RNA sequence: GCGGUGCGCCGCGACCGGCUCCGGGACGGCUGGGAAGGCCCGGCGGGGAAGGUGGCCCGGGGGCCCCGGGUGUUACAGCCCA
RNA sequence: UGGUAAGCAGAACUGGCGCUGCGGGAUGAACCGAACGCCGGGUUAAGGCGCCCGAUGCCGACGCUCAUCAGACCCCAGAAAA
RNA sequence: GCGCCGGAGCCUCGGUUGGCCUCGGAUAGCCGGUCCCCCGCCGGGGUCCGGUGCGGAGAGCCCUUCGUCCCGGGAAACGGGGCGGCCGGAAAGGGGGCCGCCCUCUCGCCCGUCACGCACCGCACGUUCGUGGGGAACCUGGCGCUAAACCAUUCGUAGACGAC
């Protein structure tokens, strides 16, 4: 059942640390619980990491267990894992969870002032399809 | 209008375990939960609102009930979001677990 | 330690058709429908192969005693499929010494009468586990045929009318009489 | 040091709290557990001990040394007067226990089973059950007791029915009836409430209850003889007649 | 402004302390459903763990004894009871914010009621470990009404699924009338969109 | 010498101070495991007079610098010779482990005879540290992570950060 | 007005100094005048094995797509040295 | 040193208790830290930081261990051979 | 002289400062849609399709409130507002959701017009739940209720005395 596997070469995303926020790539298993990540292309130093902190993501790209940053580099861009990420749901609402967290006060009052009005459209129109359930059994 | 404070909770005294300093409060901030939430609230005034049965005056109104003891958030507690206030009168034992009001307007912001 | 993997194949054949939602199997063929329950266990059953030709049972970051739940779903399973294939048959042959062990079977298999054992006036009531039923067969004098599906529920029912005649303050080593599981073998023969 | 010689332990513990029962009628703690195949009957009667005789009887058990033998056997003559059924309550199953969810008396309830409500009866204007009455002979009324064995049908469990004894019929001095829950044991909860108030303001002789040659549970309180001591109370050792200050007591 | 907790899934003493501290601070918890409650080790140890508390009784008079409470709310009642100062006024003044119930009952049944994660069996133990439900040891040990919470625990099952099922239908709804009226919509969303609130 | 945080490796050097009989003695080269200079100069002495006729008083430390990985990135297998006091008699052991550096291995060791043993870090002696070839590697747990293409996934997901709501309304995920 | 002196009570602010606990910036020294790493292209040349890439074989999974053995040193991946 | 041993009896050296509070060891004359005018702020010792009870509500690190009698912190308050 | 429903004010106890109206549960697995098919009175079972670091997200959702005019544009007309039917609810029964009018406006909600309300002159207990709980009596209108308990007396199934 399991679809995700520590691989040589899974891209994974650090969930918290120093390189929270980052897809940093699985280079070698060192250890039953750590990994030598590496990710060039998004700023994540060739270092040993636990697996406690990255979140194994659903991108896979071939390079040997031993290869130098430059090898790397090379399958990280012939596959593009930057855009690739970035149109992905998680990195999405990632990027959406940024949003809402830097939302200003007046930005705060616009939002409030059209969620206010988006639920007033639907909430007329679900009582409408409500309507028109009652309405067929008669 | 609305709300102008954020709810805290006088979770007892700045204490050992056989000793109590009585003259500086323990406050527990609602949302803050560490040290890194904690240093908003670092200078801003706390009120210990409560009401009694005799009629005080209120600044700027006909006079109330209503009764106040103003402090002062003075610095972080602990590991978890906890924080020291000082008040100008030793908080009553009565306010253990009750609403003080931690204030905006120290504002740094 | 723990091993990084461990795992075993159960070479399911054409005439089963195992299905598995979650962790609990269910095994149907010619005979019936068996679902065991693993919840228990903790491992992954991955079903592979088109027609599903095999079970795989992984155990990742297993110490010695969660390497041993791999081979028990194993045999579980491969019995598990003797048993909806060919079934299970415990024949179990009564020894006496002086009286005649009188066993006939009441609820059509379901209840087994034990008569005259050491002379005792009283008569045990045995009921068979839910599938299993006995049968006092031809050919042998002193003969008892429990067939079913699950290899537990007639091994646990032989082991009840095995119990059920059990020598009391006296020397077992002397009086050997009783019910005892004789040949454990299948219904039907491969 | 130990018990020099060891005896058994004067009295049980199993009944310690030795008081007056604050009940002189006696409860039915517990009445047998029903399964809805058997018919509908009362579980239990009400009567009063009128005294005690012999019997001579052939006792018919193989075996004993009293075979086709007549024996004279000690008996109680408890008179049990036909009891009147004038209410039913319906007792909900809940997680902190077994709740009462609704009682239902009758329109006409025995001027001795109102007797029951009073601690003063000659003083009182006799007012008991004079609105709840007017509630069947009201076209509104009849409606909401309607909506009851509705709801007591669906929601109760536990089905027992308010039968008190016919005070009347007896040679005692009091004419306040005792009034007493008798759980109905039979069928489905819907036959068991439509069954009692076919009941209702109805006789229910003894025969209705119990049959001949069967084992019961007598359940009372005892005859009381006051503030006893040990030596009577729990029946301990006396103590050697030489003992300076009581010899009936505990050493 | 009250925690009604689910008991169902969670560990005796780490809920407990959690429930214990939060009532210090002036809070009104329900715990609910703590015949769910499950205690960390297997069943037999902790039945011998509370058959050893009955044997705990004042010899000279056992009503004053300590009162072996055996229902799984008073079993849980009692280990938030250990976790305060109940000897003082404030700690009188906690167990009165706390009330706690076996299955759960009408204010709370229809409440959606939170989960502690910290005090929860799949996150605390270990898989392999074994756990003895609090609902299975208060009935073995002299808890009579296990078989009656369970039905009207059922009776509420079955109730609260057709709620679900309409909710599911009137959700089912909501999305059909964003489909269809997406073109009128469409300014209001892609203002919530550009703040991240749908994206 | 306490086993404090991350180990590392020093090349402590020191002579027999100049003498009438002897005024330039044989220099002494040690590899010495420790949380810093001032005990691995303390931990030179130890291991040298235990093998030579030199306390600290009639001698002097010439070199005590830190040795740095000369391959920090590159995982590798080492192997290191222990000789510990148990509460019973010393024993002689080899034991194996895999860290990107050779004074994290060393560290690695410290915390495992403290786990297995409760070795406690003043009955450890570390005698030799060796980067060893990946056949050249006994002991399985090590031998296991020897796969081109290792591939196991993250079973159980525990969740931490378990108080941050504290009152969360949803059973926790754990699949991943 | 200035200077002394205070407020009936409840308060607020300002800057200066003392002592404090933290945060942010920026500069420099030293080492094996850091160790490794990035970048030029594994520059040209030679070598070695492996947790063995392609090649080929083996065994079978798919409508030609891919896993699990073997062979043996760069090929349609890399790795450590001279 | 005597004695099988003793919260036993008898010595040497230093420090305690007595005469002495305080923080910690739940609680103890002597243990550990530290000795005391009355106070505000800061910071520590020895101990701690699930809750009682101030403080781990660290996304702490790597292991060991399942007990139908678990184990859990100097003095110290229950164990051996096997 | 008390129970039901229908202003003016004096005491007293103080805590609060918007709501969540609900699947069951799994955890080596989940959540949400579908008919060629199937047993069940429109429920379960799949099969397929999406989601899954839960976005049909509690890291969430709902309500968001200076007041009003004048005039516009989207938005609502299946709407808002309150008087008499129908239409819910036991484990400690609750304030709901609807189909019908007698009905009052085209206002409420989102952008822009146009001016205004102690603009109380930098300042604290403000803003709420709240016609909150409790305690007395006062003005009062309909609609309504006319009891017991204890002593005493008596009994003796009871009893030191109370109690029963």
């Amino acid at each position: 059942v399991f679809r995700r596997f520590v691989e040589v070469g899974r891209v994974a995303y650090v969930s918290f640390g120093p390189h929270a926020g980052k897809l940093v790539a699985i280079v070698d298993v060192i250890d039953q619980n750590r990994a030598l990540v590496d990710g060039p292309c998004t700023r994540v130093r060739r270092q040993a990491m636990p697996f406690k902190c990255m979140q194994l993501t659903d991108f896979i790209l071939k390079f040997p267990h031993s290869a130098r940053q430059k090898y790397v580099r090379k399958a990280w861009e012939k596959a593009d894992i930057n855009t690739k990420w970035a149109a992905t749901r998680w990195a999405k609402k990632i990027e959406a969870r940024e949003r809402k967290a830097k939302m200003t006060d007046f930005d705060r009052y616009k939002v409030m002032k059209a969620k206010k009005m988006r639920n007033r459209i639907i909430k007329n129109e679900v009582k409408k399809l409500q309507r028109a359930a009652l309405l067929k059994a008669s | 209008s609305g709300r102008l404070w954020c709810k805290a909770i006088f979770a007892g005294y700045k204490r050992g375990l056989r000793n109590q300093r009585e003259h500086t409060a323990l406050l527990k901030i609602e949302g803050v939960y560490a040290r890194d939430e904690t240093e908003f609230y670092l200078g801003k005034r706390c009120a210990y609102v409560y009401k009694a049965k005799n009629n005080t005056v209120t600044p700027g109104g006909k006079p109330n009930k209503t009764r106040v003891i103003w402090g002062k958030v003075t610095r972080a507690h602990g590991n978890s979001g906890m924080v020291r206030a000082k008040f100008r009168s030793n908080l009553p034992a009565k306010a253990i677990g009750h609403r003080i009001r931690v204030m905006l307007y120290p504002s740094r912001i | 330690m723990k091993t990084i993997l461990s795992n075993q194949t159960v070479d399911i054949p054409e005439n089963v058709d195992i299905s598995l939602k979650g962790r609990t199997v269910i095994v149907k063929g010619p005979r019936g429908t068996l679902r065991r329950d693993f919840n228990h266990i903790n491992v992954e059953l991955s079903l592979l192969g088109k027609k599903k030709k095999r079970l795989r049972v992984d155990k990742w970051w297993g110490n010695r005693k969660e390497l041993a739940t791999v081979r028990t779903i194993c045999s579980h399973v491969q019995n598990m499929i003797k048993g909806v294939t060919l079934g299970f048959r415990y024949k179990m042959r009564s020894v006496y010494a002086h009286f005649p062990i009188n066993v006939v079977i009441q609820e059509n298999g379901s209840l087994v009468e034990i008569r005259n054992f050491l002379g005792e006036k009283y008569i045990r009531r045995v009921r068979m586990r839910p599938g299993v039923a006995c049968s006092v067969s031809q050919a042998q004098k002193d003969e008892l045929v429990l067939e079913g599906n699950d290899i537990e529920l007639v091994s646990n029912s032989a082991a009840l009318i095995q119990q059920a005649t059990t020598v009391k303050n006296k020397d077992i080593r002397k009086f050997l009489d009783g019910i005892y599981v004789s040949e454990k073998g299948t219904v039907q023969q491969a | 040091s130990h018990r020099k010689f060891s005896a058994p332990r004067h009295g049980s513990l199993g009944f310690l709290p030795r008081k007056r029962s604050s009940r002189h009628r006696g409860k039915v703690k517990s009445f047998p557990k029903d399964d809805p195949s058997k018919p509908v009957h009362l579980t239990a009667f009400l009567g009063y001990k009128a005294g005690m005789t012999h019997i001579v009887r052939e006792v018919d058990r193989p075996g004993s040394k009293v075979n086709k033998k007549e024996v004279v056997e000690a008996v109680t003559i408890v008179e049990t007067p036909p009891m009147v059924v004038v209410g039913i309550v319906g007792y909900v199953e809940t997680p902190r226990g077994l709740r009462t969810f609704k009682t239902v008396f009758a329109e006409h309830i025995s001027d001795e089973c109102k007797r029951r409500f009073y601690k003063n009866w000659h003083k009182s204007k006799k007012k008991a059950f004079t609105k709840y009455c007017k509630k069947w002979q009201d076209d509104a009324g009849k409606r909401q007791l309607d909506k009851d064995f509705s709801s007591m049908k669906k929601y109760c469990q536990v089905i027992r029915v308010l039968a008190h004894t016919q005070m009347r019929l007896l040679p005692l001095r009091q004419k306040k009836a005792h009034l007493m829950e008798i759980q109905v044991n039979g069928g489905t909860v819907a036959e068991k409430l439509d069954w009692a108030r076919e009941r209702l303001e109805q006789q229910v002789p003894v025969s209705q209850v119990f049959g001949q040659d069967e084992m019961i549970d007598v359940i009372g309180v005892t005859k009381g003889k006051g503030y006893k001591g040990v030596t009577s109370r729990w029946h301990t050792k006396k103590l050697p007649r030489k003992t300076h200050r009581g010899l009936r007591k505990v050493a | 402004q009250v925690l009604v907790l689910d008991g169902r899934g969670h560990l005796l003493g780490r809920l407990a302390a959690i429930v214990a501290k939060q009532v210090l601070l002036g809070r009104k918890v329900v715990v609910v459903r703590c015949e769910g409650i499950n205690i960390s080790g297997n069943f037999y140890r902790n039945k011998l763990k509370y058959l050893a508390f009955l044997r705990k009784r004042m010899n000279t008079n056992p009503s004053r004894g300590p009162y072996h409470f055996r229902a799984p709310s008073r079993i849980f009642w009692r280990t938030v009871r250990g976790m305060l100062p109940h000897k003082t006024k404030r700690g009188q003044a906690a167990l009165d914010r706390l009330k706690v119930f076996d299955g759960i009952p009408p204010p709370y049944d229809k409440k959606k009621r939170m989960v502690v994660p910290a005090a929860l069996k799949v996150v605390r133990l270990k898989p392999t470990r074994k756990f003895a439900y609090l609902g299975r040891l208060a009935h073995e040990v002299g808890w009579k009404y296990q078989a009656v919470t369970a039905t009207l625990e059922e009776k509420r099952k079955e109730k609260a699924k057709i709620h679900y099922r309409k909710k599911k239908q009137i959700m089912r709804l909501r999305k059909q009338a964003e489909k269809n009226v997406e073109k009128k919509i469409s300014k209001f969303t892609e203002v919530l969109k550009t703040h991240g609130l749908l994206v | 010498t306490k086993a404090s945080g991350t180990l590392r490796e020093y090349k402590v050097v020191g002579r027999c101070l100049p003498t009438s009989k002897s005024p330039a003695p044989p220099l002494y080269r040690m590899r010495i495991f420790a949380p810093n200079h001032v005990v691995a100069k303390s931990r030179f002495w130890y291991f040298v007079l235990e093998l030579k006729k030199m306390k600290k008083s009639s001698g002097e430390i010439v070199y005590c610098g830190q040795v740095f990985e000369k391959s920090p990135l590159r995982v590798k297998n080492f192997g290191i010779w222990l000789r510990y006091d148990s509460r019973s008699g010393t024993h002689n052991m080899y034991h194996e482990y895999r860290d990107l550096i050779m004074a994290s291995a060393v560290t690695q060791c410290y915390r495992d005879m403290g786990a297995r043993h409760r070795a406690r870090a003043h009955s450890i002696q570390v005698m030799k540290v060796e980067e060893m070839a990946a056949a050249r590697c006994p002991r399985p747990a090590v031998k296991q992570f020897h796969d081109s293409r290792i591939r196991f996934p993250l079973p159980h997901r525990v969740l931490r950060r378990q108080h941050k709501p504290r009152f969360t309304a949803k059973r926790p995920n754990t699949f991943f």
